[PDB]
């Protein structure tokens, strides 16, 4: 709460420079040799590490570290200016840690792709880094609400070739940007729509039914003459299924082609008039046809629309749709600020099991002025603390218990928390075929023998009694 | 002429390059004695006859001059240039030219050759007016539209800094993006003529016409069928020339 | 008339766009029907000739050429057994049909084929020294460029860049990780090698296009050194390419001497120059 | 262009002249030339286009030298016409329909396209220039 | 709604 | 004695250019085409008549090689890029100013117009040395 206050104060404070001289910004970067012996506005700092048990890391107390992917350049000037306002969030980082010794990391996820953590720690060492901190699942859990998404993918004649391919990559990463609150389900139509997958209606996106969408995704061939009133006429009818269980709110559609001809008034005004269904249109390929129905389609419903000319375009465009996602949190003010815990998965710089709490910063700049609301409506990043399980376990002492007695936490998804069954190990998915950023999701059931009296108390213990 | 196809270029102190010395020290004396004996005929005060009137002198003075010359420069401290040793050991292929003359029949086809020059030395002008004409139109047309980055996502210079991922088969490689300018352009008159000749000659054309139809703006990347129009220029630059 | 309605299938024709698999552009459907108008229209032309002249209509090698076209045309349209679009490439040849209807056209494809008629005593040449070449390249060449660097522990290609290989030092000895093991595909996914005839004759002519050559010079040379491969690449382009384009000049130049003092052309230059006379004296 | 004017002054502005005015007069033979090698062009693009056509979306990308439009037929019969790197497109052609096992009968086009079109604008570019030349050098001499 | 991005492209 | 040498066995392999023996019976079929055997006739004594002018082209071929020896034979050949820019490092084992041989089989490629330009590239300035060249910077290479 503390550190999302400071840093929104911060950046309303914040004056945009462009003219930055060699040595303006400084910071550590978390990235660069430690002995380099030798940029165009940054001057680095060489820290002292010298240990910490706590962590098994060398960290330093005396600054935080910014991790830049590979990809974003660090001299830029939207990198520049927040790497020079965020630097305001070194007090407050240390006076977290002082008045709680046992904090692990205090991390704040930027919209552009830095990361800022307090304690100064090398970042993890073909070595090539492709983390990006606006893909973490705790950054997608505190940068938008549980959707219901449903995957349109164009599968006629002239996606052959290069196009089906990265339309099957792009399916399969956006399909890796979603939460176990999540249902999705992935569609197909060339001139008669269908279901991709033995799936008919919905599934919630586990580490399972997402593995089951991509492979059926990865076998699917191109064939046809595109339709676009049949695939549209089917989306809209799965995301009106309500016989299902479904997370009932952030209904959008992602279509996935390359061009067409076809804007299908009809459809839309016919199935989504009061506009309660976003549709999100991206444009797959390197080709010459005509990209102008589709950019209407996602002008005329609520949505953005998106290019994808290569591999490397694949992971921004694929994860930039949590920002069109986030306006009407950051619009409901300050009643979308509640702390969330994520599941358990494996932390990033080798902690083992750790769950973070989630915060987003809202842009205020101009707040008491009613003059700028424009841009105010994305959001500048998520903050992020980490507990480790092991906090946990210490608060729950099992030394005067008998052997067989034990502690257990469940989440309301039905997950553990704490189980002497869990264990820091990925979950297996499927027969390892021949020739750690997933999160660790264990059910009770399936850490224990299935009774019919332990459904009842898993019932009991996810509504609350 | 057989003594100067078996230097080695690779090593200069390679054993047989020390060997060969001392033959071009004999080959030089032989021509310097030859050069001095013809001035000593010929004369030099405007005998109308003499040594300088005919051209194939001069390149036999030029020849044996600079051999001398370099002779002299390694006469102390060969380390303060070598360049200026190198370009005179490189003057020393004319020796094969000293043949023409005094083989008639040989002369009697190199004269044969010139006349060859001096009939189309007309259209041969024409020829450079048309080029010259077509080089300041390409010039006008694509000047400073061939800068490209090697990530091919950015189109401006500003962006093209840092590194960038190489998405190749089965292996992902960081790379540097850098703003560098295509092989052949059209920047200048000769920039433009020297493209244009390489098109005549009909190697790697189809890499300029790309270029040309990918051509968006001056200092800007290029985008894929930008400019399909621009096959023209090429189409009548094959007819014409 | 006749001439407008082959213009407007000519753009037809032109106007027409190819979609991978099965797909169409919606453009292409409404063009697709257009064809029993122009095959009507071709008909109606064919029949009114044929009725009048009371078939010589055959005589002449343009009108066999238009009727079939008609013909070839309506069997295609008419029944879709089997579905043949091998009928379908017979109407490139409908653009010809303006050379057909316009005799200027057919006078200078006259002077054309008629020059062109004495090249093929050098093209029989051309395929003697084809066949005497790619006989040689078998029996020499024959399955040598199917040995690339192999990985050691599996049978995978080190590179994405194979290149042929040896086991001896003339040729090009593998990294020291690294194998010759057999049936590597080959330089350009197989399609240049000595294997049949057909092979040997393809990658002969391409040779002596002048193109790729030095790539198959350099292959050689990579599979069994660089001692004697240049006695049969440098001697196949100097023969076949040079030689061959002296004997093509040298015939063109000698029909073009005699087609300058024939009749008709000597009356034309003689018109041209009493009008040059005329003209220096006007002015 | 209007530099030409300086061979006024020199004696090489007959034949220069003489060739102007024979190209001149013989206009429309040369129109007709250049019409019916565009009328071929045509021809073959059109069949490339009905053989290969949108085949040639490899796992790759598509080549820039592709039959799919007619520009692009047109630009890639006039790039093998020229000579210059026919060979990959030829390799291409073979790729699209399958590869060295079953599609090596399709080389026939492009062996046939670069063996005619060679010769033949060899053919009807030297005819122009050697006819122009000889009527401007005989011009020259008769009223020398 | 006004970001749609194909204007801002 | 193709014959002889292939049942002798082992030995000495006596290489393969007996079988050229074998494969010259087709010169033979040339005692029918008379229009073809006087074309090649009359061509082959123009071309024995005139033996100084093949022997200028000779010469040119011989100062130029020697010029690229002299000039251009440092360069290094060893560097292989990660990439390796095939369109740009075309001074390779293959295609070097080494030796007198190694430069006029570059000299010939390039006659025959195939990616010389890119030679061209490849032979400017700034370029890496020869370990054995004793220049242990990159000054190899000229803007001529
Ligand atoms: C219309 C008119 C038509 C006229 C047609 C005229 C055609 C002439 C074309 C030239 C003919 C010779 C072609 C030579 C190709 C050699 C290819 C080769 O691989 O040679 C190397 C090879 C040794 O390699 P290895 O792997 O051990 O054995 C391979 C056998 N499968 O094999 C060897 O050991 C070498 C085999 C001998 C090759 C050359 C024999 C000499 C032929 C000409 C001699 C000329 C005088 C000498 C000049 C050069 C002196 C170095
Ligand atoms: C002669 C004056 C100019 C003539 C030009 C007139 C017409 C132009 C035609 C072009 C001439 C092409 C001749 C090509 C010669 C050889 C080409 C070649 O690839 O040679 C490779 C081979 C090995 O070359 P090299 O590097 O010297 O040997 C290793 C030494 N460490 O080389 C050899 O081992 C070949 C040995 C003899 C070369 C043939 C003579
Ligand atoms: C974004 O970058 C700016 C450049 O570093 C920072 O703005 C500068 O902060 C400096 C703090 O040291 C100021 O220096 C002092 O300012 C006082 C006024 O309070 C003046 O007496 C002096 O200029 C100076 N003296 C002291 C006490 O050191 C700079 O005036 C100020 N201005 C510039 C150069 O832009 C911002 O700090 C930074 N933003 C954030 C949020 O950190
Ligand atoms: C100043 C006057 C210059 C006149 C030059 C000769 C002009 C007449 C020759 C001619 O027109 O024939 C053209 C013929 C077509 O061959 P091509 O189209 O297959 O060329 C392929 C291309 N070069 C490549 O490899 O990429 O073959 C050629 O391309 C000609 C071969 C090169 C020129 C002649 C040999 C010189 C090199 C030994
Ligand atoms: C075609 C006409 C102009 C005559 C041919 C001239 C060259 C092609 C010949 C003539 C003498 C030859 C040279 C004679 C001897 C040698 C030494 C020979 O031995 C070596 O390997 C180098 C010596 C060493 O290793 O010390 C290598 C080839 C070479 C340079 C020869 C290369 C080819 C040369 C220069
Ligand atoms: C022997 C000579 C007389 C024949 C040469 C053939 C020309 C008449 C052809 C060959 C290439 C053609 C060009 C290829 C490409 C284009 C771009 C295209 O125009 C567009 O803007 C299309 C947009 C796109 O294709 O993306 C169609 C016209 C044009 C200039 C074409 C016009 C006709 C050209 C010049
Ligand atoms: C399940 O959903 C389907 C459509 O998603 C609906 O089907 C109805 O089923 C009931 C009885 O099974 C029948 O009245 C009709 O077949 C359907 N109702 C309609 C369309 O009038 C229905 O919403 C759900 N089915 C059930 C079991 O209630
Ligand atoms: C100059 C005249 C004789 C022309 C003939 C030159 C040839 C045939 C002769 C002249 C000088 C000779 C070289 C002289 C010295 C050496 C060093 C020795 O360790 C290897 C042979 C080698 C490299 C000789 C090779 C052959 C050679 C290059
Ligand atoms: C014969 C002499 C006069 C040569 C002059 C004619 C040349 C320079 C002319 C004739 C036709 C012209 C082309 C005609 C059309 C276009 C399309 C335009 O969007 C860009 C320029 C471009 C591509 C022109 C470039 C210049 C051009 C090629
Ligand atoms: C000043 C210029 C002409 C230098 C000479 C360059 C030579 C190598 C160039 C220029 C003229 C060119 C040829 C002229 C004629 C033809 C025939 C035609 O079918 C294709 C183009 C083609 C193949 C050209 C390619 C190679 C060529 C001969
Ligand atoms: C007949 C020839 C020699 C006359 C033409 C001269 C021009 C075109 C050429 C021939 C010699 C060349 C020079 C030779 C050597 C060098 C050294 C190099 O590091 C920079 C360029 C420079 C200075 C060259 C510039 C261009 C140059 C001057
Ligand atoms: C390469 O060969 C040399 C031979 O001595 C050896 O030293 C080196 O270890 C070899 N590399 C491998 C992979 O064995
Ligand atoms: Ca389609
Ligand atoms: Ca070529």
């Amino acid at each position: 709460v503390r550190l999302a206050l400071e840093a929104e104060k911060v950046q309303a404070a914040h004056q945009w420079r462009e003219d930055f001289a060699s040595n303006e910004v400084v910071y550590y970067n978390a990235k660069d040799d430690l002995d380099p012996e030798k940029e165009p506005g940054s001057q680095r700092i060489k820290p002292v590490f010298i240990e910490d048990a706590n962590f098994g890391r060398q960290i330093s107390y005396q600054h935080a570290a910014v991790h830049i992917p590979t990809d974003i350049y660090e001299g830029s000037t939207i990198v520049l200016n927040e790497l020079n306002w965020t630097s305001a969030l070194d007090e407050v980082f240390k006076k977290n840690r002082e008045e709680d010794p046992s904090l692990l990391w205090q991390v704040f996820g930027s919209a552009t792709g830095l990361a800022r953590y307090y304690p100064a720690s090398p970042w993890v060492d073909n070595k090539i880094d492709l983390y990006d901190v606006r893909r973490r699942p705790w950054y997608i859990q505190g940068a938008a609400s549980p959707k219901d998404m449903l995957i349109l993918v164009d599968v006629s004649g002239s996606v052959s070739g290069l196009t089906l391919k990265l339309i099957r990559t792009s399916v399969s990463e956006m399909l890796e940007t979603l939460s176990d609150d999540d249902f999705v389900n992935v569609a197909s139509f060339n001139s008669n729509a269908q279901d991709v997958s033995c799936f008919q209606h919905l599934v919630q996106a586990n580490v399972r039914n997402k593995k089951v969408l991509k492979d059926a995704v990865n076998n699917i061939t191109a064939k046809g003459i595109t339709d676009y009133k049949k695939g549209f006429s089917f989306a809209f009818e799965q995301l009106l299924n309500y016989n299902v269980s479904r997370a009932n709110c952030n209904k959008i559609i992602m279509l996935f082609t390359d061009g067409g001809e076809e804007r299908a008034q009809e459809i839309f005004n016919k199935y989504n008039k009061d506009k309660k269904v976003r549709v999100f249109t991206f444009s797959v390929g390197q080709h010459n046809y005509d990209r102008g129905p589709i950019q209407w389609m996602a002008c005329e419903n609520k949505g953005y629309y998106y290019e994808i000319p290569s591999i490397g375009a694949i992971r921004i465009n694929t994860q930039e749709y949590l920002d069109v996602l986030g306006r009407p949190m950051v619009l409901a003010g300050d009643k979308a600020k509640q702390v969330q815990w994520t599941n358990v998965y494996l932390d990033a710089l080798e902690l083992g099991l750790v769950i973070t709490g989630t915060l987003p910063v809202f842009n205020i700049t101009g707040q008491f002025e009613n003059k700028t609301n424009l841009k105010n409506q994305l959001i500048l990043g998520v903050m992020g603390v980490d507990v480790s399980l092991e906090d946990i376990k210490r608060l729950t002492p099992r030394f005067t218990l008998c052997p067989n007695g034990y502690y257990f936490a469940i989440d309301p998804n039905g997950y553990v928390l704490l189980h002497p069954n869990l264990q820091p190990k990925p979950i297996g998915v499927g027969i390892p075929t021949i020739n750690s950023q997933e999160p660790v999701t264990l059910d009770f059931l399936d850490a224990e023998l299935e009774n019919d009296i332990k459904v009842e108390i898993r019932n009991k213990m996810i509504d609350g009694e | 002429s057989i003594a100067l196809a078996a230097e080695d270029p690779v090593q200069p102190n390679a054993p047989r390059n020390n060997v060969l010395r001392y033959f071009d020290y004999v080959f030089t004396g032989v021509f310097t004695f030859e050069m001095v004996i013809k001035m000593i005929d010929l004369g030099l005060v405007l005998h109308q006859g003499a040594y300088f009137r005919d051209l194939w002198n001069i390149l036999d003075f030029i020849v044996v001059s600079g051999a001398l010359v370099a002779f002299a420069f390694t006469g102390n401290s060969k380390g303060k240039d070598i360049n200026t040793i190198k370009s005179l050991r490189v003057l020393r292929v004319l020796r094969p030219l000293k043949t023409i003359k005094r083989l008639p029949k040989l002369k009697a086809v190199f004269d044969c050759v010139v006349n060859s020059l001096k009939n189309v030395f007309n259209i041969l002008i024409v020829y450079m007016l048309f080029m010259f004409i077509f080089a300041v139109v390409a010039v006008q047309l694509f000047k400073g539209k061939f800068f490209h980055c090697t990530d091919e996502s950015k189109e401006f210079e500003k962006d093209c800094r840092g590194k960038y991922l190489l998405y190749e088969k089965n292996e992902v490689k960081a790379r540097d993006r850098e703003w560098k300018k295509y092989e052949f352009h059209y920047d200048n008159v000769l920039w433009a003529l020297l493209t244009l000749f390489t098109v005549s000659t009909g190697e790697g054309w189809p890499q300029v016409l790309k270029h040309s139809v990918d051509a968006t703006f001056e200092n800007q990347g290029p985008s894929p069928g930008y400019r399909m129009e621009m096959s023209i220029f090429y189409v009548v630059y094959f007819v014409v020339f | 008339m006749i001439l407008a309605t082959i213009i407007a299938n000519c753009i037809v024709l032109a106007l027409e766009q190819h979609l991978p698999d099965d797909d169409k552009t919606p453009m292409s459907e409404r063009l697709d029907d257009t064809e029993p108008y122009f095959i009507g229209i071709f008909c109606f032309e064919a029949g009114i000739k044929i009725i009048a002249l009371g078939f010589s209509y055959l005589r002449n090698g343009w009108n066999v050429m238009d009727f079939v076209v008609v013909l070839t045309g309506i069997l295609a349209t008419v029944g879709t057994e089997f579905d043949l679009r091998t009928l379908r490439a017979v109407r490139v040849l409908r653009p010809l049909k303006l050379v057909s209807g316009i005799p200027s056209l057919q006078v200078v494809l006259k002077s054309i084929m008629k020059a062109m008629i004495p090249l093929l005593q050098i093209g029989l040449l051309l395929f003697f020294a084809i066949l005497i070449f790619a006989i040689i390249g078998l029996e020499f060449y024959m399955g040598k460029f199917h040995t690339t660097c192999f990985e050691e522990g599996t049978d995978d290609i080190q590179g994405e860049s194979p290149a042929p290989c040896g086991t001896e030092e003339p040729a090009r000895t593998c990294p020291n990780g690294t194998k010759c093991q057999p049936y590597w595909e080959g330089p350009n996914n197989g399609i240049t090698q000595f294997d049949n005839i057909l092979f040997a004759v393809l990658t002969v002519f391409q040779c002596i296009t002048m193109e790729g050559w030095t790539d198959l010079l350099y292959n050689s040379n990579d599979a069994s050194g660089n001692t004697w491969n240049w006695l049969y690449f440098i001697p196949l382009i100097i023969i076949g390419s040079f030689f061959m384009l002296n004997l093509v000049l040298g015939v063109l130049s000698g029909e073009f001497a005699k087609e300058r003092e024939r009749v008709e052309n000597r009356r034309a230059f003689l018109k041209l120059r009493r009008q040059q006379q005329i003209e220096r004296e006007l002015n | 262009l209007r530099l030409l004017r300086i061979f006024k002054v020199t004696k090489y502005w007959a034949s220069l002249r003489n060739l102007v005015v024979s190209l001149l007069n013989s206009m429309k033979s040369i129109i007709s030339l250049l019409f019916l090698l565009f009328l071929f062009i045509v021809v073959f693009a059109l069949l490339g286009m009905q053989l290969f056509g949108g085949q040639f979306n490899f796992d790759e990308g598509t080549p820039p030298t592709n039959f799919d439009t007619f520009p692009a037929a047109i630009m890639t019969v006039f790039q093998i016409l020229t000579g210059e790197d026919w060979n990959e497109v030829m390799y291409d052609g073979i790729k699209s329909q399958g590869g060295v096992q079953g599609g090596m009968v399709f080389s026939i086009y492009f062996i046939v396209l670069t063996l005619f079109g060679n010769y033949t604008l060899l053919n009807v570019f030297l005819a122009i220039a050697v006819d122009n030349l000889a009527n401007a050098q005989e011009l020259t001499k008769d009223e020398q | 709604y006004t970001d749609c991005g194909g204007v801002s492209g | 004695t193709d014959i002889l040498v292939t049942e002798f066995g082992n030995n000495f392999i006596n290489l393969s250019f007996l079988r050229l023996f074998r494969a010259a019976r087709l010169i033979k079929l040339l005692r029918q085409g008379y229009t073809i055997r006087i074309l090649l006739w009359t061509f082959v004594q123009s071309f024995k008549a005139l033996p100084y002018v093949c022997l200028l082209i000779a010469m040119l071929f011989f100062i130029y090689a020697i010029i690229g020896m002299q000039v251009f034979g440092n360069i290094g050949i060893d560097v292989e890029d990660e990439d390796s820019d095939e369109d740009e490092f075309q001074i390779t084992e293959h295609n070097n100013f080494r030796t007198f041989f190694q430069a006029l089989m570059l000299l010939f490629r390039s006659a025959t117009g195939e990616a010389w330009h890119n030679i061209m590239l490849s032979c400017l300035s700034g370029k890496p040395c020869d370990k054995n060249s004793g220049i242990l910077t990159r000054e190899c290479g000229n803007e001529f």
